[PDB]
């Protein structure tokens, strides 16, 4: 269709990976041609209507695969960024039809996409995060495979000691998934929370992805509040027995839990929690104590304490109160 | 922040 033909031509043109190690002038020329070709199509697919036809889909997916599905160790990032931006605009288009795209965006594609999450470039991981989040939401028949494959990446790292650079981004995607769970939480999701999310707190590199991890845990509790006890107890279990600045994170996570905790569930764990909180106030590390003392500023926590002061106050101030 | 994804 003339313009469809040119679109496909330019897409395929961006599948030629060149290098002139003996001609810097020709190399920059080719790079710019490719950069311009991508830029044109980015603008073209973004602002034009009804340009994504059925024959376009395999060309876009192939162009992405040829360019992105590479081996890791980039320097030629302005090229990769354009491919990411184009493919995202492709996925996000109002004319995008998953029923057509599901043929080319499959499990092998998703799996290869996930392998890129181990990239050391934060910019790339960010694009992959947005991309996979889009793919997950658009393709129902991949959600199960995606969940399991993310599960596998997590079941590694923790146990298999297979370090991963994209744990944060993946958890951020998961947080988006958890927030939209169906009313009775499937057992598979409960199993995941208790057997994967919680043990993630014991890993040494927790600092890198802790805010994302905490959000997932909190979101899990805003869904089914009955999961409060095994979470808090595990968090108290994975709590640093050595007084360390790492405690502030747990205190951040714990207060964020208390902000969404139900009173009936608060009672179940208020004693071991505040026994730990009391230790934090007594901490040799000022940062830890300062963070723990900030709990009293929370009005909802105060509500829970004031209506349970008979058992909590003797724990926080044993010299001033008794049972 | 990523937009929520309703489960099916």
């Amino acid at each position: 269709a003339d313009q469809e033909k040119l679109f496909i031509q330019k897409l395929r043109q961006c599948c030629v990976l060149f290098d002139f190690v003996s001609d810097p002038l020709s190399d920059l020329k080719w790079k710019e041609v490719k950069r311009a070709a991508l830029s044109e199509m980015v603008e073209y697919i973004t602002h034009n209507r009804n340009v994504i036809t059925e024959p376009i889909y395999p060309e876009v997916v192939h162009m992405f695969a040829v360019n992105m599905f590479r081996t890791l160790p980039e320097a030629a990032w302005p090229h990769l960024q354009l491919v990411y931006e184009f493919f995202l605009r492709f996925l996000e288009s109002p004319d995008f039809q998953p029923n057509i795209a599901k043929k080319y965006i499959d499990q092998k594609f998703v799996l290869q996409l996930l392998e890129l999450f181990d990239s050391e470039d934060p910019r790339e991981r960010d694009f992959l995060k947005t991309t996979l989040h889009r793919i997950y939401g658009k393709f129902l028949g991949l959600r199960a495979y995606i969940r399991k494959q993310i599960n596998n990446i997590f079941y590694r790292f923790i146990y298999e000691t297979e370090h991963h650079n994209g744990i944060a981004e993946l958890l951020e995607i998961l947080g988006s998934i958890i927030n939209g769970f169906a009313l009775p939480l499937k057992e598979e999701h409960k199993i995941f929370l208790l057997k994967v999310l919680l043990p993630l707190h014991k890993v040494k590199s927790l600092s890198v992805y802790h805010p994302q991890l905490a959000y997932c845990v909190v979101q899990f509790l805003e869904k089914d509040s009955t999961l409060t006890e095994p979470v808090v107890m595990a968090l108290l279990k994975y709590w640093p027995k050595t007084h360390s600045p790492k405690e502030v994170m747990f205190l951040n996570e714990l207060e964020e839990i208390l902000d969404v905790i139900e009173p009936s569930e608060f009672v179940k764990i208020m004693e071991p929690l505040f026994r730990q909180l009391a230790k934090c106030v007594s901490s040799p590390h000022f940062q830890v104590a300062e963070r723990a003392l900030y709990y009293w500023n929370n009005e909802y926590i105060m509500s829970l304490i004031s209506d349970n002061a008979a058992k909590i106050l003797p724990i926080m101030f044993p010299s001033l109160y008794r049972n | 922040k990523l937009s929520p994804i309703i489960e099916d």
